[PDB]
């Protein structure tokens, strides 16, 4: 053990394309490492790039085939088991 | 260029409410 690390957070992005739905994209992120120290969850959606950040640790890119805006973005992040729900 | 940005709400939930599609 030199220069291995633990606590950084390992976090799984799974994507999935919905059609007639309230939202069109469902987004997954959850974190899942040997330890990992989460601290804050402050994501924001830019639309000067059309993407959803989540942490300065990975961003949730949007398709430019959707039209994304921050009321209808809706992120909820689930303690329980770790995981970020995004629906679009 | 267009540098607008928002930030969007989180709420720490259990779970999301009926209508949403959780797996």
């Amino acid at each position: 053990p030199h220069e291995q690390q633990e606590d950084v957070p390992e976090y799984e992005v799974k994507m999935k394309r919905f059609k007639g739905a309230a939202y069109k994209l469902r987004i997954l992120i959850e974190n899942k490492a040997p330890n990992s120290k989460p601290d804050r969850f402050s994501p924001s959606y830019n639309f000067a790039e059309n993407i959803l950040y989540i942490n300065g640790k990975l961003s949730i890119p949007l398709p430019r085939d959707i039209v994304v805006n921050a009321a209808d973005i809706k992120i909820f992040h689930i303690r329980k088991e770790r995981t970020l729900y995004i629906y679009i | 260029g267009p540098h607008m940005s928002v930030q969007i709400p989180v709420v720490e939930v259990d779970e999301l409410p009926e209508g949403y599609d959780r797996s």
